[PDB]
Formats: C-alpha cells, sequence, structure tokens
C-alpha cells in the first residue's frame, strides 16, 4: 500500500528526495562550526585590586 | 520506485573479479548453513561457549 | 570610499558609521534566496503534474 504509492508515481519520489536533500544542504550552510558541542565550561572573571 | 524504470534484466558481463568473488561467497553460504545446521543438533555444548 | 582612498593620508582609516555602513557591511544573499526558491517551486509542480 505505502510502497506502491510511490513506485507508480517516480517523479514524486524523486522529488521528495531532493527536497529532503536539497533543504537539508540548506540547513548544511546556516549550521555553526565547532570542535565540540561546547564541552568547555562558561567562565566568568572577577577581579579587584588593593 | 528507481529500479523500476532503471533496472534492466539481460546482464551477461560480470567481469572476472566480480564472478569470481561472488561464486567465493556462494561456498561460505553452504558452510554457514551447515554450520548452523551443526550447532542446531549440538546445542547444549554451544551454549556454554555462549 | 573610490575618492577617498585618493585624497587621504597614510594614517586615516575610511570608517564607516550610519546607514553607509549597513549597506557596506556584507554582500551576497538577494541571490541564493530566490534561486532555491524557484528550485522548491519547481519541485513542488514537478511532483504535482508527474
Amino acid at each position: 500500500m505505502f510502497s506502491k504509492f510511490f513506485i507508480e508515481r517516480p517523479v514524486f519520489a524523486s522529488v521528495v528526495a531532493i527536497i529532503i536533500s536539497l533543504a537539508g544542504a540548506i540547513g548544511l550552510t546556516n549550521l555553526p562550526i565547532e570542535q565540540y558541542p561546547s564541552l568547555t565550561p562558561p567562565t566568568v572573571k572577577v577581579s579587584a585590586t588593593y | 520506485s528507481l529500479c523500476a524504470l532503471f533496472l534492466r534484466r539481460n546482464e551477461g558481463e560480470p567481469f572476472k573479479f566480480v564472478k569470481k568473488f561472488n561464486d567465493f561467497f556462494d561456498w561460505s553460504t553452504s558452510v554457514f548453513s551447515a554450520g548452523v545446521a551443526y550447532i542446531l543438533k549440538r546445542t547444549i555444548r554451544f551454549v556454554l561457549i555462549f | 570610499a573610490q575618492v577617498a582612498k585618493e585624497t587621504l593620508g597614510d594614517d586615516y582609516s575610511i570608517a564607516w558609521s550610519g546607514s553607509a555602513y549597513q549597506e557596506v557591511s556584507s554582500k551576497g544573499t538577494a541571490s541564493y534566496a530566490f534561486a532555491l526558491g524557484m528550485i522548491f517551486v519547481f519541485l513542488i509542480l514537478a511532483a504535482q503534474y508527474e
């Protein structure tokens, strides 16, 4: 039932593939580029002088 | 869906090393089948190996 | 910007502010949004018309 849908309509199935691939490539463009998923603790510096 | 429109049948050119490796693979298929049949009869003797 | 590179000295930075800085900041975006818009338009219809 479900797979026969796309076998009868190949252009439809291919378009869904390109949509996922293209919109995912859109996600590839707008993604931050770190080395680790922010595995370093954030720090706060308090400095005073006497 | 991409197979129904592009997968042709006749293909009598499977090269030398590709045809050789596939018949290489059929040997292990039977040895595995006989190996499984060997294990299924000697039951407890292979439960302790686990 | 062109005429200030000519009639200035070796220590005067032709800095930018106001609205003229918001336009100088960056480029390269007005096109790659319309383009993917057309690709998504073509695929949305190609899946419909088969």
